[PDB]
């Protein structure tokens, strides 16, 4: 009866909802954002990731192509053709030196941008997973964390090319993971309608969150470092807290049927903007679930989002292969 | 699995109102200084076209 | 009598400008209607809009007066404008038919065979050739060469006039060729569609509509255009005017048939509205 | 990575000569190329320019029709043809690579070089010509510009080369603030828009040489005079 | 682009944007196919006939200057629900069945039904194969096999008169029983958007490539005939 005891403790620790606490704050009336460019890849786009300099960005398409743009002057910098024609995720290093890619395959490729020659070449070919790679992120210029389709996560070591830690426990395949701001722990959501928290130091699961209707499509981490949000295919966006161990207020509307594909916060944590299948990227108040702003302009499914480090711009990409910098 | 459940239940918890207070305090502290919530004047932003 | 004709006219003109303009506007602000086989309709719509706006009001100016207010060398250009735009529209019609043939002839090698380069070449040809030969025919005075007396007498009687030598050629290079390709192409496509349908009757309806509209709109005009030179010009002008307006009516009926009869453009227009 | 240059020698006045720069060790087809001339008793001077795909070519104001530039991608060879050469074109020639994109490091690797014996542009000057130094003191070098080099975007296009007595020039600072790749982390540079300075904190026996000042804000690339250290 | 460096930057960007045109020209004139099979089904023999914990494998074949990519998903997890979304642009799905086991057919029928009824995979034509005939004939004419026990309705069957065999009435009756069993699922639904093309392939038939070619052509033709309401 451990689950019953945990549920009873959670019920006892619950005192009030976020609506009652946040009713005493004046809401944000309306926010209007418009395009300021169209960064225009042959096939559909499956991922993107902002650089740390808040100027560059990298996009990956099903053609088997990675393109590194220049968000201010719209120019292109690098165009890398992959060895595999099916890629699902790409990651940009925090030091602006490497990029990583991985799709429906058992490989994570590492490309070294800065070389003595004016070309980019693959420097590490991380193999050892069994299922398709569904997420990959960097910790520093030496460690990379991947979440795969064989219901596992793996923390690697690029220098030696061998695994260092393996995270197991999920019954279904994991879709996306997000890293904590201090790069100590992280979170990862799977198709078993559960998101688990992992600690790098000992490589063991430390916390679980469950109670969501369907499989998890995307996950994002609160800027403070002690909360996170998830979006899934059940037309609901959920918020969870680490210390409280509770499922807090849910951002949902009665006129939405399709499923979320990507969720990202804002720099100040005041707005939660999430994409959808209905060609749109809706915006919600983080404390009242008030729909304040609809960002239309896409003619197909939205597959990626992202807010830059300093928060000036947010870039969205869809299945018609058109990246749009909103503002 | 039993040991994992014991470790899961061994953790302590806090009130759900202190977390809300912390979140709202951080939001009101950093709300006014960033472009997405407060519209930046057109001179500062680099996306003008 | 004049009021009813004027009202029907202004109705027709308001029609051609409106519908073709929309077939330009709808295909201009959209990104999923930019296929290489959707700029031919763009060019045809621009041709029809230009034809209407530059030529039809002057056609009503001529309508009941029986004689042209404007200048003797200020009519010459109007004729060359009128012998250009109809030919351009007909050529675009034929090129659309050829594209639709290559759609269901070798379906595997479609995309590689008709990229944007070929479409641009087709537009350039269909827009350059009629302009060149219409201006040459209407400004070099080569249509009544050797028949000055007949032209002068007919002009005094009260103009688009052809002799035996050049009338044959206009008819021959501006209707027979087009008729011989569109008809044969859609007959072959009828055979293919009938056999496919029998393996598994909407094939008849669309082809009948298109070909019947084209034929009933053009064929009598050029039939009489070649009949008159070989006879003693016994045809009254009151039939020539009706033939001219059938030729004009074709242009306003074209965009409805092509741009709208197809669901995808209908849905795009509905979403735009 | 290395570049080997061939040609030169003794040429009678009025003749024609071909100089070849062979590149082996990088992607030659992704790099713009320049040619830099240094007189036996004077400083450096820019000669020509060629882009990656030969889409754009500039030329010096001193000579415009006497020099022809060409490139050969499959053999990776850069050709310079000179005809009707005068007595002035009797200096050292250097082959220079440069790649331009956001965050790049132009004018980094220089060739060995081959000998040869027979208006509205911005001018840049150096205050001193030779100063005495000691192994361990702090050194400051000043450069003066005839116009504000700071641009609308924010870049301050100025470069320091600091060749050595008997070797090819290197790169130290690009765009007036950014350090080079291999240079030790003790050089520094600063400026305000018209006057600039470069500071060396420590000093070793390898720092002996001539320090150069270059601008890259318009089509002409004008240099300084030089500052020898003893 | 006022500065000197920004002009070289924009020309480099343009030169980057003029290598994508060639890739688009190559990518438009190429047909993509998706291969599915089973464990005992001879997909490996077929893919060898046309021409290491990996997940996907590549095959290319060209007929009459027409290029076909053939994506064969390899060693992956048993559930195909989530990575099937990537394959909604392919021209056709080749599906492979071994009709020589007499018991490993019900699972094949459920797999075929799942493929047919997948809403991502709707409007995608399914080419279908049968492998290891000769084993089927050998097990049919050697006795000791209770085919009627496995399929109770097999006994009361009559070859459609449409048969065109080219030796044993019972063997052909069982063959067309299997063929019609596969065809029932496809004929149950579909609403005239995607079709199935059953065939009868031996272990290694050189004609196979041509077969696919023909099928592919037909599919594209029908698509065009419906885009114009001209069907
Ligand atoms: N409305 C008359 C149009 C026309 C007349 C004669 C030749 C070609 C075209």
């Amino acid at each position: 009866q451990l689950k019953n005891q945990i549920r009873d403790a959670r019920k006892a620790c619950a005192d009030a909802t976020l609506s009652q606490i946040t009713n005493n704050i004046d809401p944000v009336g309306r926010i209007q954002m418009r395009t300021r460019r169209t960064l225009r890849h042959l096939a559909k786009i499956y991922a993107m990731h902002w650089g740390t300099d808040s100027r560059l960005l990298v996009s990956a398409s099903q053609d088997g192509k990675l393109i590194i743009w220049d968000s201010y002057t719209t120019n292109k910098v690098h165009a890398i053709p992959l060895r595999s024609s099916w890629v699902m995720t790409c990651a940009y290093a925090p030091s602006g030196n490497y990029v990583a890619c991985g799709g429906l395959d058992n490989i994570c490729s590492i490309y070294n941008l800065k070389t003595r020659e004016g070309n980019v070449r693959v420097s590490r070919e991380l193999a050892g997973h069994t299922g398709y790679l569904s997420c990959c992120r960097f910790l520093d210029d030496n460690q990379i964390v991947t979440s795969s389709g064989d219901t596992t996560c793996a923390l690697w070591d690029i220098e030696t090319g061998q695994q260092t830690t393996t995270f197991t426990g999920h019954t279904g395949d994991v879709m996306s993971l997000s890293l904590a701001p201090d790069t100590r722990l992280f979170v990862s959501g799977a198709c078993d309608a559960s998101a688990k928290l992992w600690d790098v130091r000992e490589g063991m699961c430390r916390q679980t969150f469950t109670g969501h209707e369907s499989d998890i499509n995307a996950i994002c981490f609160f800027p403070n470092g002690n909360a996170f949000a998830t979006g899934s295919d059940d037309a609901t966006c959920r918020l969870f807290d680490l210390r409280a161990d509770q499922e807090l207020m849910t951002y949902s509307h009665d006129n939405i049927i399709c499923g979320i594909t990507s969720v990202s916060f804002s720099k100040s944590g005041r707005l939660l903007l999430a994409g959808y299948d209905d060609f749109n990227c809706n915006v919600w108040d983080a404390l009242k679930a008030d729909r304040a702003g609809v960002l239309a302009g896409h003619d197909n499914r939205v597959s990626c989002l992202g807010v830059t480090d300093d928060g000036m711009a947010v870039a969205t990409g869809s299945w018609d292969s058109f990246l749009k910098i909103w503002n | 699995l039993v040991e994992q459940l014991k470790m899961e239940a061994n953790i302590d918890r806090i009130k759900v109102s202190k977390a809300a207070a912390d979140l709202m305090a951080y939001c009101e502290a950093h709300a006014k200084e960033d472009p997405l919530l407060t519209p930046v004047p057109a001179s500062e932003n680099p996306f003008r076209e | 009598v004049r009021a009813s004709l004027y009202s029907l006219m202004v109705l027709i003109i308001l029609t051609t400008l409106v519908g073709n303009l929309i077939v330009i506007v709808s295909i201009s602000h959209f990104k999923q209607l930019h296929t290489p086989t959707n700029w031919l309709i763009h060019s045809m719509a621009t041709v029809d809009f230009l034809l209407g706006c530059l030529v039809m009001p002057y056609s009503m100016v001529r309508s009941a007066e029986h004689c042209w207010y404007f200048g003797e060398v200020f009519c010459k250009i109007h004729t060359s404008t009128d012998i250009m735009l109809s030919s351009a529209s007909i050529f675009h019609l034929s090129f659309i038919s050829i594209d639709r043939y290559y759609a269901v002839c070798d379906p595997l090698r479609y995309k590689a065979k008709m990229n944007i380069l070929v479409i641009c070449v087709m537009i350039f040809i269909s827009w350059s050739v009629p302009a060149v030969f219409a201006f040459g025919m209407i400004f070099l005075e080569l249509n009544f060469k050797g028949a000055e007396e007949i032209y002068y007498k007919h002009v005094h009687c009260r103009s688009v006039f052809f002799s035996k030598i050049s009338g044959v050629l206009t008819f021959m290079t501006s209707f027979y060729i087009p008729g011989s390709i569109m008809l044969c192409v859609y007959y072959r496509i009828y055979l293919i569609a009938k056999e496919q349908a029998r393996l598994i009757r909407k094939a008849v309806k669309t082809l009948g509509i298109v070909m019947g509209v084209f034929l009933i709109c053009w064929c009598p005009f050029f039939i009489c255009t070649v009949m008159d030179p070989f006879l003693h010009y016994i045809i009254p002008p009151t039939l020539n005017d009706v033939l001219i307006w059938f030729g004009y009516l074709n242009s306003t009926f074209n965009p409805m048939v092509y741009a709208f009869f197809y669901p995808w453009f209908r849905k795009a227009l509905k979403m735009m509205l | 990575v290395q570049l080997v240059e061939s040609g030169g020698g003794l040429v009678q006045p009025g003749g024609s000569r071909k100089l070849s720069c062979s590149a082996s060790g990088f992607a030659f087809s992704s790099f713009g190329m320049h040619w830099v001339r240094q007189a036996p008793e004077k400083g450096l001077e820019w000669v020509a320019y060629i882009s990656s795909g030969s889409g754009t070519i500039y030329y010096a104001d001193t000579v415009k029709g006497r020099f022809t530039i060409s490139r050969d991608d499959p053999k990776n060879t850069l050709f310079l043809q000179m005809t009707s050469l005068r007595s002035e074109d009797t200096a050292m020639y250097y082959c220079v690579r440069s790649i331009y994109y956001y965050g790049s490091s132009p004018f980094d690797f220089w060739g060995q070089g081959t000998t040869l014996t027979v208006s509205a542009d911005i001018v840049m000057t150096q205050a001193t010509s030779s100063v005495p130094v000691t192994p361990g003191e702090s050194v400051s070098i000043s450069c003066r510009s005839s116009k504000s080099l700071l641009h609308s975007n924010g870049n301050t296009y100025l470069y320091w080369f600091l060749q050595r007595p008997g070797q090819s020039p290197q790169l130290l600072i690009y765009r007036m603030s950014n350090l080079a790749s291999g240079v030790p982390d003790r050089f520094s540079g600063s400026g305000s828009g018209t006057a600039f300075t470069l500071t060396i904190s420590r000093l070793e026996a390898e720092d002996v040489g001539v320090y150069y000042c270059m601008q890259h804000l318009e089509y002409p690339l004008t240099f300084g005079a030089g500052t020898k250290l003893e | 682009t006022l500065s000197a460096e920004d002009k070289a930057a924009v020309e480099r960007s343009k030169m980057i944007e003029k290598q994508l045109q060639k890739d688009k020209q190559v990518y438009r004139a190429t047909h993509r196919l998706l291969l599915l099979g089973a464990d005992n089904s001879g997909k490996s023999t077929i893919v060898k006939q046309m021409r290491k914990t990996s997940g996907i494998f590549e095959t290319k074949f060209q007929v009459d200057k027409v290029n076909f990519h053939m994506f064969d998903v390899g060693a992956q997890r048993d559930e195909r629900r989530k990575w099937i979304q990537c394959f909604n642009d392919v021209t056709a799905i080749i599906f492979v069945v071994d009709s020589s086991d007499y018991n490993r057919l019900q699972e094949a029928l459920n797999d075929f039904k799942s493929i047919w009824n997948n809403r991502w995979l709707r409007t995608i034509s399914v080419i279908l194969f049968l492998n290891k005939q000769d084993l089927l004939a050998e097990k049919v004419l050697a006795g000791k096999s209770k085919i009627e026990d496995y399929f109770p309705e097999f006994a009361r069957y009559t070859t459609p008169e449409d048969a065109t065999p080219e030796e044993d009435p019972r063997v052909t009756r069982a063959k067309y029983f299997i063929r019609d069993e596969f065809l029932r699922i496809s004929t149950a639904s579909g609403d005239g958007r995607h079709y199935c093309y059953p065939h009868f392939t031996c272990s290694v038939d050189t004609e196979n490539a041509r077969r696919i070619f023909n099928d592919c052509r037909d599919i594209i033709q029908r698509m065009h005939l419906r885009q114009y309401e001209l069907l």
